[PDB]
């Protein structure tokens, strides 16, 4: 999830880890090691430590089915219960199970009110990711 | 400038843009005469094309066509040159040894592909050759298979 | 000088693999304590004016059932393989 | 008119080469672009020629 370097900060004797970013964080990742080692130029000691840190529907097509891939469980919503219909397709076939692969319907409320642009929203159960469609 | 940097950020000046999130904003030109476009973020489909390929001889290659679709709408994404989908994926055989197999992209186009090539010749304990096929965007903020 | 599917049963405990071919061929299993495989003998010089190479198939034990255990197939130019 | 063509001769045998005969029904009709089809007997593997 991350890359680390060591930096000895320009003009002082203050020195530094810096710490980037490779992506998002994913309900995968309990933790995220810090290791520093230091030593003098020529190595007749080392020391070190450890450290934690859209959708269109429409009178032709009136069902959109949402696949989802996580190793989490994900709640999918709508903001608006009234012009939308979502509801989690049940895989009774066992291949579909081996994928991580969530399935949603989702459906207008009703065939006679057209709507538009009403967000769908997608989070992970740890709260952390979240996602709107 | 964009309608929107949290849906899709922009360089204010070579005009490249990075799609962040699902849904709809503008990428706007500021200079006078100005003017808009509108942008749209959605993978929920996957054709595969069989171009009348069948799996009858070890010494070729079986080279099978991508096609990629929204979430929803089924409409196929854009296969133009201004553009880089990000598409990355995965392609393998399934239940059988028979072949090897692996996901590409059409050198200087939106145009991507699986590749299959025999390791023999077809006895009569292979029941089929299943293809399987992921795609997923550069960061795997998702997955999608057949 | 130098030189350079199939089944089987508790009725049908024997099978015969037949091949044709201008040159010897080697055939192997991958498993000889699942599996028995043997050459057999034409001495009726009619099967050798055919070209044609036979194997014994069988399994090792008639108490253990099996399943998809490949025999291999080749040729002495070791190319012309194959799997069954 | 098709028909499966019976190899005699062990040699065919030993090459699984499956053999058909294909005709005209009768030698005063001209005809085009009809299909023949081939299938194996799982259902599965087909062509059409």
């Amino acid at each position: 999830f991350a890359t680390a370097f060591f930096e000895k900060v320009k003009g002082k004797e203050q020195y530094r880890c810096v710490v980037q970013p490779s992506g998002v964080a994913t309900s995968s990742i309990d933790k995220v090691t810090l290791y520093v080692e230091v030593s003098n130029a020529h190595k007749t000691y080392q020391y070190d430590t450890t450290i934690n840190l859209k959708i269109q529907l429409s009178p032709r097509q009136s069902t959109f089915i949402l696949n989802i891939q996580s190793s989490s469980p994900i709640f999918v919503e709508s903001s608006d219960n009234s012009l939308l219909s979502v509801q989690q397709i049940s895989s009774s076939g066992g291949d579909d199970q081996l994928n991580n692969l969530y399935k949603y319907a989702i459906q207008p409320m009703s065939v006679s009110t057209s709507f538009q642009n009403v967000p769908l929203l997608i989070s992970s159960a740890d709260g952390k990711s979240k996602t709107t469609v | 400038s964009s309608g929107d940097p949290s849906i899709l950020q922009v360089d204010p000046i070579t005009g490249k843009a990075t799609a962040i999130a699902a849904g709809t904003t503008t990428i706007n030109y500021i200079r006078n005469p100005s003017s808009q476009t509108q942008v749209v973020i959605s993978i929920g489909r996957i054709k595969v094309d069989f171009s009348d390929q069948i799996i009858n001889n070890s010494k070729k290659r079986y080279e099978y066509n991508l096609k990629f679709f929204t979430a929803g709408s089924d409409i196929e994404l854009s296969q133009d040159s201004t553009i880089d989908q990000n598409i990355k994926g995965i392609c393998t055989i399934k239940e059988s040894t028979f072949a090897t197999a692996f996901f590409e992209k059409v050198k200087g186009k939106e145009q991507y592909r699986c590749v299959v090539q025999p390791s023999g010749v077809a006895t009569s304990s292979i029941d089929k050759v299943t293809l399987y096929v992921e795609v997923s965007n550069a960061h795997k903020t998702y997955q999608y298979d057949t």
